[PDB]
RNA sequence: ACCUCGGAGCAGAACCCAACCUCCGAGCAGUACAUGCUAAGACUUCACCAGUCAAAGCGAACCUCAAUUGAUCCA
């Protein structure tokens, strides 16, 4: 196994500047 | 470094571009200590930063 | 992304999509008194006809 | 006083409905929307079946 | 057991120890005494003790409910649609495998009757049984069906493993005939003939997507090749197998059986059939 | 009704699994139907109250109480709530669970 | 051995064999957009019960023989967000919870995907909901330029 | 709705219940509100939309309805292209 | 003297409450018919019959007042 391969089921994003740039 | 990126640790990041020892202007004399790697966000993800620490 | 997950990590390219939770609905009742037609179609699973012991 | 007639349409003939109107004017012609064309077209007066 | 042995003792088990179980036999209520007198359960005086009471439905005046709302085409003419019983794949995989269902015979109303798999009832405006493709996957039967009503997946899953499907109409006689042949027999009428399809169902058994007992066999094989494109896998030619000669059983129509023919009166005492003769009968047995 | 034909795979489609052979050493014993199906059904009494009867009950039925009991444990956490009928082969057992006990009888070997 | 008036063979003379429904026209229905099930590795790897079937099948694009070169490059390059990293093509479908209806599904996408690969001449319908936005960002990223020489 | 009849001495049903109401198999009963069809012109377009809509009955409704009614109303019928099919199983039910 | 409904105090600060207790009224209106079609969630004149608000989508250029009213059958 690879072990760079480490992304999780559940991402998470801490940027303000996110939500109102995709219309959501 | 890039606030938005890091898969494995939420609150942790990934390290791009850095540099050391800059002669004031000279940006290309100063010793290398990491190579430099483009961006690279997820498909799915929202919309990632990269801030320059000088 | 592809190019750079490909020759500059040697991993595959993680996918995303943004989510959203499922819709509220009340407590299913066995006499919904005054309710529409379409109200059995809120609770129901798939929308074809399902058949039992036949 | 007022009066209540039905409006037919020139295109896609099937579709009517119902207004009010006054009593000492003339016809009308409006402008409603017709589903069976998804667009705007035109309505005349016809056959009055109320007198309110 | 122990029970033998606790009765092998005790005197005997005579009509002197009847016991019924507990709880299926309550005490009767007789309104008499003091809990139940005076006026025997009844309240007070009025409509409600005198028993001149309205109809289910009164309200005094009131308009009731099943009134004030109009009338709608909900039951317009039920007591004449067409209703068939399910029949999923699935059940028939299992009658096939606990052997009700023998796949080496064609297999029409008659052998489902026989199996105990569904429940034909000759009145109520029965059609037949209908085929329901709820058992789709994990299904490996390999044998010929005669359904009144079948869906295209039924008949794709059926064609898969190397199946025949055959689509019939039959009048409610036939329906009576096939569903007990045995009282038909015993009643001492001949065979009738088929009857043919009403005016909104010759479009249906005439067509070739539904494999019709009326349709031309020239499209059949056309649309078993669209099927097997749309619903992938490849096509089998049932033309190799050893049982070729029982895959091509398409039932002739006027015959509502297999083998006789319309018009033979059936006896069961004394196994003998009789045959028609003259000509005018056998001019209109065949017609 | 004849008896099924012995397949040449045992695991037979569609659900269905044929007792096995001299089955074992148990006090009690599970028959069959005339179908030749496991004998696990569901009732309802009023519209609330669920459970499922093992109608086909032979030997002792405290043992396969006992043994439901301890197999249901790890899937309630608590004691189901059962009814040690001897008069009957039957055994009720509250809450649903069909084709739980179904795998179970068949796997244990009946 | 009875036959009536309405038989089969008296109402269609001209069809009256004993295969004659049975003979696979294999010899005259063999056309390059059948697509060949012998080189699809399909498998299901989903049993929900909700209840809905996954059929996801793949198969490598870059070594398929049954499509043309232009035809195979433009449907690369206009779903390159499908292709694995080994050049699979992973197509599913999440409508019934049969695999029947699911397979049939991904065929039809697979058969429109290739016949709307081939026609370059499309009319694209312009939409405004969710690519407008989009533009406009290219739009004003374009515009921030106005220097006169970078290489690299 | 005559308890006992004369000639059979069986329980008889109201024709207007049927032709004003339709009982699906899992025990509920389709209705229509009145007054969807008179007086249109002053209604608002909700109202009328609201009125045009398959109401379900209540409790005591449908209780009253089947007492009215026989054992032959109470069945399950598998019409060829019945519309309400999909309501007559009722999933999801949890007392 | 009255037969339907609304408002002001009795009923004072969530809600409901009657009188042959004292007063204003209403059986309509001044202007465009997208006053188009579907579809989550609620209030409900103390039951029912009834009435009202609205997420979102396809379609289109970029609604005011307090009661203001009529069901089954039939035509
Ligand atoms: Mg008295
Ligand atoms: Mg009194
Ligand atoms: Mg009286
Ligand atoms: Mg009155
Ligand atoms: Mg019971
Ligand atoms: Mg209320
Ligand atoms: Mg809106």
């Amino acid at each position: 196994p690879v072990e760079n391969e480490a992304v999780a089921p559940e991402f998470t994003n801490r940027n303000p500047r996110n939500l109102e740039l995709l219309s959501v | 470094t890039s606030l938005d990126g890091h898969l494995l640790e939420p609150d942790a990041e990934y390290l791009h571009w850095l540099l050391t020892n800059i002669p004031g202007n000279r940006v290309a004399e100063g010793q290398v200590t990491c190579p430099y790697l483009p961006p690279f966000p997820a498909r799915g993800s929202g919309i990632h930063r990269l801030a320059f620490l000088l | 992304v592809t190019y750079i997950f490909h020759q500059l990590l040697d991993m595959r390219e993680p996918v995303f999509e943004f989510v959203r939770p499922p819709p509220y609905h009340p407590k299913q009742k066995r006499f919904p008194h005054r309710q529409p037609l379409r109200y059995l179609d809120r609770y129901r699973d798939s929308h074809e006809p399902t058949y039992g012991i036949y | 006083k007022n009066i209540l007639v039905r409006m037919v349409s020139e295109a896609g003939t099937g579709f009517c409905f119902n207004t009010k109107r006054n009593r000492l004017r003339e016809k009308l012609t409006l402008l409603h929307y017709d589903p069976v064309v998804k667009q705007r077209v035109l309505f005349v007066e016809k056959k009055k079946i109320r007198s309110l | 057991a122990r029970a033998l042995d606790l009765l092998r003792g005790l005197p005997r088990v005579s009509l002197a120890n009847l016991k019924p179980n507990p709880g299926s036999k309550k005490p009767e209520r007789r309104p008499r005494g003091r809990r139940r007198g005076r006026k025997c359960g009844r309240g007070h005086k009025g409509e409600r003790q005198r028993g001149t009471r309205p109809r289910l439905g009164f309200e005094g005046g009131q308009t009731p409910f099943y009134i004030r709302i109009p009338k709608y085409g909900f039951n317009e003419g039920h007591s004449f649609r067409r209703q068939y019983k399910p029949l999923s794949l699935n059940r028939l995989q299992y009658l096939i495998d606990l052997g009700r269902v023998d796949p080496s015979q064609p297999i029409d109303l008659t052998q489902l009757v026989n199996g105990r798999g569904v429940t034909i009832q000759p009145l109520k405006r029965d059609y037949g049984v209908q085929l329901v493709e709820e058992g789709a996957d994990t299904f490996t039967a390999k044998v010929n069906i005669e359904v009144q009503l079948a869906s295209e997946l039924a008949i794709a899953a059926i064609e898969k493993n190397g199946g025949v499907v055959t689509t019939a109409f039959y009048d409610p006689r036939s329906l009576d005939i096939v569903c007990k042949p045995v009282p038909f027999f015993l009643r001492g009428q001949p065979i009738p003939k088929r009857m043919l399809p009403p005016e909104e169902l010759v479009p249906y058994y005439t067509d070739a997507k539904n494999r019709g007992y009326l349709a031309d066999p020239a499209k059949f094989p056309e649309a078993r090749l669209e099927l097997a494109r749309k619903y992938g896998y490849i096509l089998p030619d049932i033309t190799k197998d050893e049982l070729f000669k029982m895959l091509c059983t398409r039932k002739d129509p006027r015959q509502i059986f297999f083998g006789l023919a319309p018009g033979w009166v059936v006896n069961m005492a004394d196994k003998k059939i009789l045959k028609p003769t003259d000509e005018n009968l056998l001019k209109y047995y065949t017609s | 009704i004849p008896d099924p034909p012995k397949h040449e795979h045992y695991p037979t489609p569609s659900g269905w699994q044929p007792p096995r052979d001299p089955p074992p050493n148990l006090p009690y014993f599970v028959r069959r139907s005339r179908m030749h199906n496991i004998p696990v059904y569901k009732d309802i009494t009023h519209g609330n109250r669920q459970m499922t009867v093992i109608r086909k009950v032979e030997g002792d039925i405290w043992a396969l109480q006992k043994d439901v009991e301890d197999f249901l444990s790890p899937l309630l956490g608590k004691t189901p709530v059962t009814q040690v009928n001897e008069v009957t082969g039957t055994l009720r057992i509250k809450g649903y669970f069909d084709q739980e006990l179904k795998a179970w009888l068949l796997e244990k070997g009946f | 051995e009875f036959k009536s008036i309405y038989s089969l063979d008296k109402l269609y003379p001209e069809s009256q064999g004993s295969d004659t429904a049975w003979r696979v026209p294999n010899g005259a229905k063999q056309a390059d957009s059948d697509i060949p099930l012998d080189r699809l590795t399909i498998s299901y790897c989903r049993s929900s019960g909700k209840v809905n079937s996954k059929a996801e099948v793949r198969f490598h694009l870059a070594t398929a023989e049954w499509i043309a070169e232009p035809v195979r490059q433009k449907i690369a390059i206009t779903h390159k967000n499908k292709i694995n990293r080994l050049g699979e093509l992973i197509l599913t479908s999440e409508s019934s919870r049969y695999q029947f209806r699911n397979l049939a599904d991904c065929l039809q996408k697979i058969r429109d995907m290739i016949t709307e690969a081939s026609q370059t001449p499309k009319e694209p319908t312009k939409e405004d909901v969710k690519l407008h936005r989009i533009r406009i960002e290219n739009m004003n990223r374009e515009r921030l330029r106005q220097k006169r020489i970078h290489s690299a | 709705l005559t308890y006992f009849s004369a000639r059979k001495g069986k329980r008889k049903t109201v024709k207007a219940v049927i032709d004003r109401f339709l009982r699906l198999h899992c025990g509920l009963w389709v209705r229509r509100k009145a007054g969807y069809k008179k007086k249109l012109w002053k209604k608002t377009p909700a109202r009328k939309k609201r009125l045009r809509e398959f109401v379900f009955c209540n409790k005591t409704q449908s209780k009253l309805l089947d007492k009215m009614t026989t054992s032959f109303w109470k069945r399950r019928n598998w019409y060829v292209d019945d519309p309400y099919q999909k309501y007559h199983d009722r999933t999801n039910l949890k007392v």
